[PDB]
RNA sequence: GGAUAGUGGCCUACCAUGGUUUCAACGGGUAACGGGGAAUAAGGGUUCGAUUCCGGAGAGGGAGCCUGAGAAACGGCUACCACAUCCAAGGAAGGCAGCAGGCGCGCAAAUUACCCAAUCCUAAUUCAGGGAGGUAGUGACAAUAAAUAACGAUACAGGGCGGGUCUUGUAAUUGGAAUGAGUACAAUGUAAAUACCUUAACGAGGAACAAUUGGAGGGCAAGUCUGGUGCCAGCAGCCGCGGUAAUUCCAGCUCCAAUAGCGUAUAUUAAAGUUGUUGCAGUUAAAAAGCUCGUAGUUGAACUUUGGGCCCGGUUGGCCG
RNA sequence: GGACUUUUACUUUGAAAAAAUUAGAGUGUUCAAAGCAGGCGUAUUGCUCGAAUAUAUUAGCAUGGAAUAAUAGAAUAGGACG
RNA sequence: GCCCGUCGCUAGUACCGAUUGAAUGGCUUAGUGAGGCCUCAGGAUCUGGGA
């Protein structure tokens, strides 16, 4: 009777499991941008390799196909409206090529930290969570947000976080009782 | 299965009717009445998803029962009386008239309409034969029968409806050269006015359309519905006038109002 | 906190077109009770298997205290 | 061929390992924390090049 | 060509002989026959509960030599009998016959295992509770 | 002709001898409801669909039927079979493959709770009714987001270019910051509650608010560390380990992988070009009938208006704008 | 309207075409899985974009093509036009 | 060196087998046949030929 609640998993998994050319290289990824899983590195392999067979599927159409264009023309708007896929490189032939670490530093989490205001990269996902900092009046405690560099404009902290502008916070307020 | 089905669950509905899908369980079935359910859409729907007056169900019920709605003139009560392409919808209060045509999305839209067009209607006639005591009768797309015709309306044309009272007056007729209105498939909503009809003998005529901007197209004859001449309707058609307008043409538009 | 309300062109239009349980937020309405909904359900089947009054059978059983 | 063999022995040696028990260590940290520490502890201050490098060298 | 028919009206030709020519599979007669209920004491399932006649000692195939502790096992949704092994170091002092076990395969496809000769199934839990958790004593026996 | 709502061997009477089949009839099997669809990602495929939607079938097993617009209805009746309850022994009553709950079966699956507020439905009908349906509880089925920490100062030390002033940071005293997990006025939320969102008051230093699960000979990432055992106990999907210095067992330590999850069993798909149409192999590894005929099936040489001419206007892109 | 038409296979395009699913556009659910919303002023009594597209492919229908591969035609002329 | 078969031990699997062996389902002859339905009657009554 209900109707079904659509659901969908958004990490792929390596085939061989301990090629440890790609392990090591998985954890510099990690340990660079400040992920806790893995699977945080997996999850973004993932969406490439959508965009890429989806992408890729499209340069076979006869050039300039009816539907190619629509969804290629839109497709690179939408990497664009996100910063990975830069200016110049808006017909597509190109987007086949966004390796992966183009979308770790388009996060949230990471730009915080690019932004200076991030002493660490992991500074920078211990105060998104904890009711800092937020774009509008809108919080986000999501560190993988993936600002649009629209949005990047206003990225000082919120107005309620007593790191940018508050009142004192939790514990400061019985060190001084 | 043991008689008649009177539910109609969720994503049974008619796409065209646009209800989210997780809302409950069910959609409401429409009832019997002048339109073919699946070809239909019920009071409760417009009064509450396409109009927004009502909020929930229970107060739509709470509306009709103060006799403020008027379909084709009459008071029509049915929550889910099955109104129908073409039909009009006055409001008492409000002095709101609507008459009931598709978009080229092929959904039912809201179309307000002047007071002097609410009082008129017409029907694609579906059948014409002698009948008791061999007075002829029309019958059409709405599922009324007009005693009395002129021997002149043959079947497939439209008929202007008093609907203060019955009878017809003009008759516009399919011949090469009518406007048309597509009423199913969805070439639904595309609109204009003849190429010509393939016969084929044993069924399923076919009827190929020019919209007016150049543009073929072909639906089934049942699908068709003369609706007058070039340029020159007999009703006020909605915005857009059905052109058909790309995937790229309607969002190049979309972007062309683009500026707050 | 966004939300959705309405205003009434009267306040009998209002106790009138709308929902009970709101009435009984705003102190409009009393919100005089009921038995529990299983409970009256148990009471119509205990009253299906009497057929009239059920006056006329308390006549018959205190009319077994001879038999 | 033999099935019926005895059974006496069951559970002989870890019965009779001297048991030492777990011995207290500090609280290691958590999924972005604890692979932190492996970027550095990997990749920041290299173990040792005499020939190539080793993750768990005992005596060497 | 070598074979197979190459006309573009061989159809059935190439379809029954790949269906004919199918059966030489052994995982797809083994699925067809079905051979997974009728042999294979598990109902097909993938675990089934039983009740432990004996506790054997196996020995060990060659060039091992060593008593593998195990159990004859009474399936008790199916009446049939089968010898089933208990590790780990111990685990034999839990299973007090007579008691109730639960059964796996032992990832081999039946073919059972190492040098253990033909048994095919191994111990999860007796009394209903966790073998490895009692190795571990985590838990304990029930009274009975 | 009869019967049907009506067609019809649906049924009857008479007459005839037809109907299907290797292009697989007929029979058997099915751990078989069909479909929309699901899983598996070079493609071609392979496997699955009891299960939210559509269709069908059934209400313990059959058959029969009343009512009716509609039923061969079962939360209707009647009979038989099986099951089975109450009794004053005369008799009477029961049909959860509805909701919940119980026994049984098993590897295997939750509350005998709340409401018509929504979604819709039915009635004589705006009102009544609705275990349809929705609310909570139970709930690592699956699916998403992602806490278990974050910045210092210092101190021996490295290394930048004697430690100086740039931090690599390894530090076993420190340090003021931050916060929800929880708790809880309150409002919000709700039919009434509950959570969530929001938010006073509380609420983190190792005794914690203390992450797991596997593994560390090979495949396969991580030690020929230490103690134990001595072909014993045990490990080991496979190759193989243990018979007294065990890189493999039982442990302590250290280390790797994934990480609110991870192991095991069973099935299944990829890998598998080991089912091969794409795309296999058949001298000797598995596999050309001893031989020829030969029906079905598959297949099957070539040659029939080609070539030349006039026109129309379409769509890219060029030089121009 | 009349009269009369050798039979096919193949390929094109198109109609007929349920939703949910899938592919996929739009939309910043705080992110995401989702959802089909939402976005604007004069936030004093309204303004406004939506809710795409794709997908069926075996069979049937409709239509354009005449290569490829079949069937049929005048030989006891019982042929063809009148 | 390799290696074959009878013979003997332990264990497991499946086969053959007196028991005109057993069991579970699907049909089905013959025999008996419930019930409702259709129908020939019936006529407790209850009425204007009907019920
Ligand atoms: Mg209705
Ligand atoms: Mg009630
Ligand atoms: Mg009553
Ligand atoms: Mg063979
Ligand atoms: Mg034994
Ligand atoms: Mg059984
Ligand atoms: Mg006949
Ligand atoms: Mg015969
Ligand atoms: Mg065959
Ligand atoms: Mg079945
Ligand atoms: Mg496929
Ligand atoms: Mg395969
Ligand atoms: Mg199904
Ligand atoms: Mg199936
Ligand atoms: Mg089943
Ligand atoms: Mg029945
Ligand atoms: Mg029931
Ligand atoms: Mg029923
Ligand atoms: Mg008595
Ligand atoms: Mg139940
Ligand atoms: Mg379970
Ligand atoms: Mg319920
Ligand atoms: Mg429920
Ligand atoms: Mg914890
Ligand atoms: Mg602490
Ligand atoms: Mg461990
Ligand atoms: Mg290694
Ligand atoms: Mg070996
Ligand atoms: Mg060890
Ligand atoms: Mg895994
Ligand atoms: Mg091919
Ligand atoms: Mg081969
Ligand atoms: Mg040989
Ligand atoms: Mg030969
Ligand atoms: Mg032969
Ligand atoms: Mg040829
Ligand atoms: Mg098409
Ligand atoms: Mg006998
Ligand atoms: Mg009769």
């Amino acid at each position: 009777p209900r109707a079904p609640r659509t659901y969908s998993k958004t990490y792929s998994t390596p085939k061989r499991p301990y090629e440890s050319s790609r392990l090591d290289a998985e954890l510099k990824l990690a340990g660079e941008f400040g992920l806790k899983n893995k699977k945080e590195i997996y999850r973004i392999s993932f969406q490439l390799s959508k965009i890429r067979r989806a992408a890729r599927d499209l340069l076979t159409r006869d050039e300039k196909d009816p539907k190619r264009l629509f969804e290629g023309n839109a497709l690179i708007r939408r990497l664009v409206r996100v910063g990975v896929l830069s200016e110049d490189k808006k017909k597509l032939d190109y987007v086949l090529a966004l390796k992966v670490e183009d979308f770790l530093e388009r996060r949230l989490q990471t730009q915080v930290y690019k932004l200076g205001l991030a002493k660490s990269v992991h500074h920078a996902r211990v105060l998104i969570t904890q009711r800092h900092i937020a774009v509008g009046k809108q919080i986000v405690n999501i560190p993988s947000f993936m600002v649009r560099l629209d949005s990047e404009k206003h990225i000082d902290f919120a107005p309620t976080s007593p790191f940018g502008g508050a009142r004192p916070g939790r514990v400061a307020r019985r060190n001084a009782a | 299965a043991r008689g008649p089905k009177k539910h109609l669950k969720r994503l049974a509905a008619p796409h065209h009717w646009l209800l989210d899908k997780l809302s409950g369980c069910y959609a409401p079935r429409p009832s019997a009445g002048p339109h073919k359910l699946r070809e239909s859409l019920p009071l409760i729907v417009f009064l509450r998803n396409r109009l927004k007056y009502a909020l929930n169900g229970r107060e739509v019920k709470a509306i009709l029962m103060q006799r403020h709605v008027k379909v084709d003139g009459k008071v029509r009560t049915d929550t889910t009386y099955p109104a129908g392409f073409m039909d009009v919808i006055t409001l008492d209060a409000t002095n709101e008239n609507f008459r009931l045509v598709y978009d080229v999305k092929g959904r039912f839209a809201v179309h307000r309409i002047t007071d002097e067009e609410a009082s008129y209607k017409l029907g694609k006639v579906k059948k014409v034969q002698l009948g008791k005591k061999g007075v002829p009768y029309v019958v059409t797309h709405d599922g009324r029968t007009i005693r009395y015709p002129d021997p002149n309306i043959k079947v497939n044309d439209t008929v202007k409806i008093d609907l203060a009272s019955g009878k017809i007056t003009d008759f516009i007729k399919f011949d090469a050269g009518k406007l048309v209105y597509v009423t199913g498939g969805r070439n639904l909503g595309r609109i204009g006015t003849i190429v010509h009809k393939e016969r084929h003998d044993g069924g399923f005529d076919l009827v190929h359309i020019k919209d007016s901007l150049d543009n073929t197209f072909v639906t089934r004859l049942n699908n068709v519905f003369v609706i007058g001449e070039q340029g020159k309707p007999y009703i006020s058609l909605p915005k857009g006038k059905g052109i058909k307008l790309s995937i790229a043409e309607e969002r190049d538009r979309r972007r062309a109002q683009q500026g707050l | 906190s966004v939300g959705f309300g309405l205003v009434y062109n009267s306040v009998a239009e209002a106790k009138k077109f709308e929902p009970t349980y709101r009435l009984v937020r705003y102190g409009l309405a009393e919100k005089v009770e009921k038995a529990s909904r299983q409970q009256r359900k148990q009471k119509k089947n205990r009253d299906k298997k009497i057929f009239g009054t059920g006056k006329r059978l308390a006549k018959k059983v205190a009319r077994r205290n001879a038999d | 061929a033999k099935v019926h063999g005895s059974l006496a022995r069951a559970g002989k040696v870890k019965s009779q390992t001297p048991k030492v028990e777990k011995t207290e260590k500090p609280k290691k940290p958590k999924g972005r924390a604890y692979k932190r520490l492996l970027y550095t502890r990997r990749f920041v201050n290299v173990t040792l090049v005499n020939g190539k490098r080793r993750m768990n060298p005992g005596p060497s | 060509g070598k074979g197979k028919p190459r006309g573009l009206n061989s159809a059935r030709k190439l379809r029954v002989h790949r269906r004919n020519n199918r059966w030489a599979e052994n995982n797809y007669k083994k699925r067809l026959l079905g051979t997974a209920f009728k042999s294979s004491p598990f109902g097909g399932s993938s675990h089934a509960k039983g009740i432990v006649l004996e506790k054997l000692g196996i020995e060990s195939k060659q060039p091992n030599s060593a008593i593998r502790k195990c159990v004859r096992v009474q399936l008790i949704k199916n009446g049939k009998k089968v010898t089933a092994f208990v590790p780990n170091d111990g685990c034999l002092n839990f299973v007090d016959e007579n008691d109730e076990v639960l059964l796996a395969g032992f990832g081999r496809k039946g073919k059972a295992k190492g040098d253990i000769p033909g048994v095919r199934f191994k111990v999860v839990k007796v009394s209903g509770v966790s073998l490895l958790a009692l190795w571990k004593e985590k838990k304990e026996k029930p009274r009975s």
